[PDB]
């Protein structure tokens, strides 16, 4: 029971750590998401145009 | 957008070319009509029997 304690421990802190490093690939990939759609809106315009 | 802008905007151009060339008819068509009265009020006047 101590030892997964502590094994979880290591792994909460390496989970939250890593999800902490990850967030910032997730928004990385929502600001090129974000960059593309501003082509969208331009191309939606256009079509209307 | 572009391209359907240009075709748009050139399609202006023969619509006024062809209201322009359709007008020398409209006045030559008038001038033509005011010719054909004389033309068919005097030759009534030399012979209308």
């Amino acid at each position: 029971l101590d030892d997964l304690l502590v094994d979880l421990d290591h792994q909460r802190q390496s989970a939250c750590n890593l999800e902490k490093k990850q967030k910032k690939f997730d928004q990385l990939l929502a600001e090129e998401k974000t960059i593309s759609a501003k082509y969208a809106e331009e191309r939606d315009r256009a079509e209307a145009e | 957008a572009r391209e359907k802008e240009t075709k748009a905007l050139s399609l202006a151009r023969a619509l006024e070319e062809a209201m322009e060339q359709k007008a020398e008819l409209e006045r030559l068509n008038k001038q033509f009509r005011t010719e054909m009265e004389d033309l068919m009020s005097s030759k009534d006047d030399v012979g209308k029997s």
